[PDB]
DNA sequence: CACAGATCCCCGGGTACCGAGCTCGAATTC
DNA sequence: GAATTCGAGCTCGGTACCCGGGGATC
């Protein structure tokens, strides 16, 4: 049998039968609600059509496709299957420990057994040969290592030979508080004395260090956590994978490879099928000398994507309660599973796993056939375990290299794995690419204020949740799959709310077919989003560049990318990066250092041309221009005394600290080399774009974009307090120079071009550009890396061109060569609202809106639509732009006392129109859905009186779908009626015992679905007052940035009504008085007024 | 001038300076209903209704052309069109003009103030000009008709009469003019009477149509609160008995001309 | 057990004066 | 005492600070 056990179910004969009682066709009406729940002594069955099969049967015939060779220790390949492997793509790298006693029978060669003799790390390259055969290459000689200062460990441990350090570490692993490392010798380490340099503090000298060469990362983690805690271990945070990539030049985590003949003619040697560790067709073991990077090929070899989506049903009394995975009666009823080919992007299989009979509608099947898509294969099961086992058997037999779905990390995979572990107790360790002991985990953010995102790690299986992708690429208030489909694909899909799933499920096979239709449609849309954005290609581009596997690229943050690239460079140069977070490993708005400064805007409506000079890649150009790094810095003036004041080093006061950075001809910055090499590489790629095929142009666009985002995080990597290699000196220097650069640019523009003769002297074409008025070139704004120059007395027509010559002139005058000021935009109109808020109309171009809550996800569509209508009036209606410009002739307080200028009539009209669209009883409630992100776990909030937390706890109280951390919670502000008032009152009574008035907007928050199902009215006061508030926030720039004048003047547009209240109105009508309003007819009102004053006299 | 204009210089501006002085801050937040007859200043103090007429007669120049136009006194919810006539808020003021321009539904008022500069013409407080657009829909309900009887008091008489009634629902307060003309007010504790004398001692009241008896009673208690919150210096009581909810209007005769209208319980008579 | 940075406006919720009214309550008094 | 003063005492918004939090801008 297999050398290493296969821990996935290859056989089952007893299982836990859970199945809704409504499925049993003949049953009486009493025995229909509920769930059968008990143990059944038969193999799991799957029904496809009239046929039936055991789920775990891998004979010929099958209801789903298979790409597996082995199945539970039986080799199911054709006889003589022995394909020759030269070239293979690698999409993932695993690192596992292997033991030579575990692999006695595996019949490896001596090389590999030597590499694992007690133990060893094996780097498994998972991939595909260009014929499509799955493949695992096991690389054997890699070791992990770290450095310790030789003198430091000598004086701390009395180490008279490297053998003594090895013994002492072996000893300390014997004597651990647990028995975790028993039987560990001094021949499990290999110390060697090397001369290296710590990466900081340029005066630092090359010292002697021990490099240690441990054999397992568990042992490394223990030693770096507990062995001589005083001594500074240098790189014991580095994987064996990263040592495998960096120590072999040219190796990549994502790309094509070759099997070489290796040194001394040692060739890779294929495993026997029983020795396979993975669910792969062929399987080699080699050493790194047997691998060659195989450039020349760049395209993917037909990996498979599985886009899947589960559908769950709530048992219990309330089946309108959202399903909970812990409840055995709340069960997965369906799983759509779309199998695409990733190279050709072709949907190959459409599988619908169903619990109970399911007859997909003919309109749906006809649509699928019309689009050329595969016919669905509905698989039917009697119990939930049969279905989930069949799905997991598909995932193991097919073994898609990529998996995707919408929100599969927050809902789908957690629900499935909760069912498979809590309820059915299936071990998921072998359901990944490894036959056993593989990670199949999901991490939610949960109580971790550190985590930004929930993660999933299945070994050999790249999970790209498209929910995260679309949350990164598109700015929406709502990220529901229907909203995303409306916004990204222009496909108006039909939603099926979960509340309808019990009723549909209980009718019979047709309505379960309807549920299957929505499940398949959801998967098809997600596949469409996936092949629109192609997340795999840009994540793989970043993975190739960073030197990490694609799963770390997706999940383990920004810092490890920069860290790995820095580690490669630093190792080449003879540096070593110290572990200082390793000592941190057991770790109102705090800020480590000073950031950019925003120039005080000359706020207002500028109807002259406004050139925008911005720095191209400001911070990374500062790092290159000034040679900033860890290894060029020097906090001490003693360090640079042998160097010249300029021409060898910059010195600058950064935090009142007087830092020194030596120039690139004294020592070239490592961060500089990284950024420079990448920016040269990216310029090469972007030049190759226009003269290459569209298909390769798509990859090259991804590849250069990868380089862009990798050279944006270098600055911030240094400023991560308690990060992997922080240097707040370098980060604060970058920002200090940025602030000085921005101010210097301003002072140059003001001194050089104060008068038109100087501008004409520098640029003759300015003569063709002189507008009528008086010249001035003044700076009205700058954020971190741009200045806005209000060029009065020039025409906008030829102004970006001369602004480009200007920017080049300034860059030549002031800054060093990698730094580049440039002019890209020219606003013909600009509204500068506040320091990060502005609206402008580019010359011959779009409208640019920046941070003014048109561009924020929180507001409702009603207010955002009205606000954009008003903005379009200001910028595009010449009448309104004329009146808005004339509004700046006077101080704002004189518009309280004077009629506004004439052209603003239209500006009022929009508002009054909105004022009547908001009180309409037939108001579309979706236009009033505010939204807000649940950024923390709601117990991590200091201020638990937010609207979205009120809605969160309402949703939990109702057993609705509780949002996940980082989701947007939509809510509406309900109308403050008697009933809502008491509901808040007694929820306060109930909530404070667990462990006349205006209510807060947090207490009037409601879920929109609840507000629809019940007939709750909206708070027109809130929504109109916030309509006017958003208008006053944006248009206070017109009235001298005075929000109290702006509010007054905006409220004056609104027609104001006054009647006495309804009750007294009726009682006076009983007292004979009558309507003199518009409500019945104007003519009758006039007549009543005439007699009412004639009545008076 | 404006299509509709209302001017006040002195010997008509001093008249309004007498009218508005005690009223204090209440009536700052009001309804001005302007027409050809004058400005009617309507407010509700504690629910009960209050009107201050200022007739076209009572200005230095009244010109009204157009339908009747109602402006909420408060400009921008902070400042009032009627704080210009607060007792001493603009000392030394000389002139106030109300300029109402525009088309029949949408008119705007502009109130311009002026001060007598020491030996000078005007200081015209462009920093205190007020601009209000009209309501454009309003239904204001106004007392009608002649009274079923009315009774002129001096100040001490009325201070007594008010001081008798109770401002709490527990006591209801009753007003009754019975036979031979002894007009009385009382409750379970207090009582007060006066002797009524016709028109065409200190315990007597002069009135018209006293022969029309009555006996009415009052709930929904705000009346003493209000006629002191208005600072009424004696005045006429006038009773409208004919209505399915009969009404009492206390009209001051004083330096002001304010009037507060209250409602009573349905009373049988005739 | 995981982790770019800082800056910045704006809103919701909270507190704390504080002038303006705003009547009462009782020395000084036409 | 009866008005009558501003005097002293209540309350009732008003405006403003301060803080967290959302979510922009680089
Ligand atoms: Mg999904
Ligand atoms: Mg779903």
């Amino acid at each position: 049998g297999p050398t290493q056990r296969h821990t996935y179910y290859s056989e089952c004969d007893e299982f836990r039968f859970i199945a809704p009682r409504v499925l049993d066709e003949d049953a009486p009406p009493e025995k229909r609600a509920g769930v059968h729940d008990g143990h059944l002594k038969r193999a799991p069955k799957v029904y496809c059509g009239g046929d039936e099969r055991d789920v775990l049967r891998v004979g010929s015939g099958g209801f789903w496709p298979r790409r597996s060779r082995l199945w539970g220790g039986v080799d199911h390949a054709p006889a003589g299957f022995n394909p020759t492997v030269t070239v293979f793509h690698v999409y993932d790298i695993l690192e596992n420990v292997e033991h030579a006693y575990g692999m006695r029978a595996a019949q490896f060669h001596a090389r590999f057994m030597d590499a694992i003799t007690p133990t060893g790390t094996v780097i498994t390259l998972l991939g595909l040969t260009p014929e499509g055969h799955r493949v695992a290459v096991h690389v054997y000689g890699t070791r992990q290592y770290f450095y310790m200062n030789k003198e430091e460990v000598d004086r701390h441990l009395q180490c008279r030979a490297p053998r003594d350090l090895c013994e002492r570490m072996a000893a300390a692993l014997r004597e651990s508080p647990g028995a975790s490392f028993r039987g560990i010798s001094a021949d499990h380490f290999e110390a060697e004395v090397v001369e290296r340099t710590d990466v900081y503090y340029y005066e630092t000298r090359p010292a002697l260090f021990y490099r240690v060469y441990v054999r397992s990362g568990r042992v490394l983690s223990y030693l770096c956590d507990n062995f001589c805690p005083a001594i500074k271990k240098y790189e014991g945070g580095v994987d064996a994978t990263t040592r495998f990539i960096l120590d072999n030049p040219g190796f990549v985590t994502f790309g094509w490879y070759r099997l070489k003949p290796g040194r001394n003619n040692t060739l890779a040697q294929p495993r026997a099928p029983m020795a396979f560790g993975t669910s792969s067709d062929v399987e080699f073991n080699c050493t790194a000398d047997n691998l060659a990077i195989e450039g020349g090929m760049s395209d993917l070899p037909a990996y498979k994507l599985m886009c899947f989506d589960i559908e769950c049903k709530a048992g219990g009394e309330d089946e309108l309660a959202f399903p909970v995975a812990g409840h055995p009666e709340d069960l997965v009823i369906q799983i759509s599973c779309l199998l695409y080919d990733l190279s050709t992007t072709a949907l190959e299989h459409v599988l619908l796993f169903s619990l109970g009979s399911c007859d997909l509608p003919e309109s749906h099947l006809n649509e699928l056939a019309a689009r050329g898509l595969p016919t669905p294969v509905v698989l039917e099961f009697d119990s939930e375990f049969e279905m989930l086992l069949a799905f997991m058997t598909l995932v193991k037999q097919y073994g898609p290299e990529f998996v995707t779905g919408y929100n599969i990390i927050n809902f789908d995979w957690p629900f499935l794995l909760a069912k498979l572990t809590d309820i059915y107790k299936v071990p998921l360790d072998g359901y990944g690419r490894m036959n056993g002991r593989g990670v199949f985990r999901v991490w939610d953010i949960g109580q971790s204020h550190f985590q930004k995102r929930s993660k999933i790690k299945v070994n050999g299986m790249v999970n790209i949740d498209m929910y995260g992708i679309i949350t990164d690429k598109i700015k929406l208030s709502s990220y529901k799959l229907n909203a995303v489909a409306e916004a990204v694909l222009k496909d108006k899909k039909k939603d099926l709310s979960y509340r309808d799933i019990p009723a549909y499920y209980a009718t019979g096979p047709a309505q379960r077919g309807v549920i299957g239709e929505y499940c398949i449609q959801d998967s098809l849309l997600v596949g469409q989003l996936f092949f629109k954005f192609l997340p795999h290609l840009e994540l793989s581009a970043v993975a190739r560049l960073a030197g990490i596997n694609i799963t770390r690229t997706i999940y383990d943050g920004q810092q490890i990318r920069v860290f790995t690239c820095l580690l490669r460079l630093a190792d080449q140069k003879g540096f070593i990066l110290p572990d200082t977070q390793g000592r941190f490993r057991g770790a109102g708005r705090h800020v480590g250092y000073q950031g950019a400064r925003v120039l005080d805007p000359t706020s207002g409506f500028h109807v002259n041309p406004v050139v925008v000079f911005d720095f191209a890649s400001l911070y990374p150009s500062i790092i290159q221009a000034h040679n900033l790094c860890f290894s060029t810095l020097s906090l001490r003036a003693d360090a640079v005394a042998h160097l010249e004041a300029g021409k060898d080093y910059l010195e600058i006061e950064v935090g009142g600290r007087r830092l020194f950075f030596v120039k690139a001809h004294v020592r070239e910055s490592l961060l500089s080399i990284l950024l420079r090499d990448w920016l040269a590489m990216r310029k090469q790629i972007r030049s190759r774009i226009p003269q290459s095929s569209p298909e390769e142009a798509v990859l090259l666009d991804k590849q250069q974009a990868a380089i862009k985002v990798v050279c944006n995080s270098v600055y911030g990597f240094t400023g991560v307090q308690h990060g992997l290699l922080p240097c707040l000196h370098v980060a604060a220097t970058v920002t200090t120079i940025g602030r000085e650069m921005l101010l210097a640019t301003r002072e140059y523009v003001h001194a050089r071009w104060a008068a038109f003769e100087q501008l004409l002297a520098d640029f003759p074409e300015a003569a063709d550009m002189r507008a009528p008025g008086p010249y001035s070139m003044r700076i009205i704004y700058g954020d971190t890396d741009s200045i806005f120059v209000l060029c009065r007395g020039l025409t906008a027509a030829g102004l970006t061109a001369m602004g480009d010559k200007m920017a080049s002139h300034i860059s030549r005058a002031l800054f060093l060569p990698p730094i580049k000021l440039e002019c890209e935009k020219t606003f013909t109109k600009l509204l500068l609202i506040a320091k990060k808020k502005y609206i402008g109309v580019i010359y011959g171009g779009k409208m640019l809106i920046k941070g003014v809550d048109l561009v924020r996800k929180n507001n409702c569509a009603f207010i955002n639509r009205t606000s954009r209508a008003l903005v379009d009036l200001l910028f595009y209606d010449d009448t309104v732009s004329g009146a808005a410009a004339a509004l700046a002739e006077r101080p704002a307080e004189e518009w309280l006392a004077r009629p506004l200028p004439e052209g603003l009539q239209a500006f009022g009209a929009v508002l009054v129109d909105a004022h009547r669209r908001i009180t309409d009883p037939e108001r579309d409630i979706q236009d009033f859905v505010l939204t807000a992100e649940l950024s923390r776990h709601p117990r991590a909030y200091t201020n638990k009186r937010l609207a979205h937390l009120t809605v969160y706890y309402k949703l939990m109280a109702r057993r609705a779908q509780v949002p996940s951390i980082k989701d947007r919670i939509p809510y509406v502000i309900v109308a403050q009626t008697r009933e809502v008032e008491e509901t808040v009152a007694r929820l306060a009574a109930l909530r404070e015992l667990d462990a006349p008035r205006k209510l807060l907007v947090s207490e009037l928050a409601e879920d929109p679905a609840y507000a629809i199902a019940h007939g709750v009215a909206l708070n027109t006061d809130y929504y109109f007052s916030h309509l006017l508030g958003a208008a006053c926030v944006t248009f206070k720039a017109l009235f001298g940035n005075n929000a109290k004048i702006t509010e007054s003047l905006l409220k004056r547009f609104i027609p104001e009504v006054w009647h006495p209240p309804d009750d007294v109105a009726a009682r006076l009508r009983a007292a004979g008085f009558g309507a003199v309003g518009a409500g019945a007819t104007a003519e009758e009102t006039r007549r009543m007024l005439h007699r009412a004053f004639d009545t008076l006299a | 001038g404006a299509p509709c204009q209302v001017v006040l210089q002195g010997a008509e501006l001093n008249g309004i300076l007498q009218a508005f002085a005690p009223l204090r801050t209440s009536l700052l937040d009001s309804l001005l209903v302007m027409g050809d007859r004058g400005i009617l200043i309507h407010n509700t103090i504690f629910g009960e209704q209050v009107f201050l007429p200022l007739e076209h007669s009572q200005f230095s120049r009244y010109r009204w052309r157009g339908p009747t136009a109602a402006f909420l006194s408060l400009v921008d919810q902070k400042r009032s069109l009627l704080s210009v006539f607060r007792a001493n808020q603009y000392p030394d003021l000389r002139r106030v003009e109300l300029a109402i321009t525009g088309q029949a539904p949408f008119r705007t008022l502009v109130q311009r103030i002026w001060t007598t500069t020491s030996d000078g013409e005007a200081v015209e407080l462009a920093s205190e000009t007020l601009m209000k657009r009209e309501l454009t829909s309003f239904v204001v309900l106004v007392p009608q008709g002649t009274p079923d009887v009315q009774l002129r008091l001096t100040r001490p008489q009325l201070t007594k009469v008010l001081n008798a009634t109770g401002a709490d629902s527990a006591t209801p307060t009753t007003f009754e003019l019975g036979v031979n003309g002894k007009f009385s007010v009382f409750t379970t504790s207090t009582c007060v009477t006066f002797a009524a004398r016709e028109e065409g001692n200190a315990k007597t009241v002069y009135g018209e149509n006293t022969h029309r008896t009555f006996s009415v009673v009052v709930d929904d208690c705000s009346m003493r609160a209000v006629l002191r919150r208005l600072q009424v210096a004696g005045g006429t009581l006038k009773f409208f008995l004919t209505t399915p909810v009969p009404s009492l209007c206390v009209t001051a005769t004083g330096p002001n001309a304010v009037s507060a209208v209250f409602l009573l319980k349905p009373q049988k008579i005739c």
